[PDB]
C-alpha cells in the first residue's frame, strides 16, 4: 500500500520497523540457538589438534 | 405571528451561520489537520478526502 491510499507512511514505517525489529530478535534466538547448539554438539572430541590419544 | 415568525427565523438563522461558520472553521483546520498528517504521511490521503 506504500504510496497508495491507506498505507499511512508513518504507520507503514511502524511495521517495517517491526520486521526490522523482530528479525534482530531472530538474530538473538539464532545466536542463542547458535549458542546452545555449540554447547550441545560441543561434546566433545576433538580439541584443536589431531594425533595419538 | 409572521412578524415574530421570521424575525426569529433570521436571528436563529443568524445563529445558524455562526455555528457552521465556526463549524466550517472546525472542519477547516480539520482538513488542514489531515493534509499535514497526510503530508507527513502520519495518516492516509483518504482521510483528507
Amino acid at each position: 500500500l506504500l504510496g497508495t491510499q491507506y498505507i499511512s507512511k508513518q504507520e507503514y514505517d511502524q511495521a517495517l520497523a517491526d520486521a526490522q525489529q523482530a528479525n534482530a530478535a531472530v538474530t538473538a534466538a539464532k545466536a542463542a540457538v547458535e549458542t546452545a547448539r555449540i554447547n550441545l554438539a560441543y561434546t566433545k572430541v576433538t580439541s584443536p589438534i589431531s594425533g595419538r590419544i | 405571528q409572521t412578524v415574530r415568525s421570521s424575525f426569529n427565523n433570521i436571528n436563529a438563522s443568524i445563529s445558524s451561520i455562526n455555528a457552521y461558520k465556526q463549524a466550517v472553521v472546525s472542519a477547516q483546520s480539520s482538513l488542514d489537520a489531515m493534509e499535514a498528517g497526510y503530508s507527513v504521511g502520519t495518516r492516509t490521503i483518504v482521510d483528507v478526502l
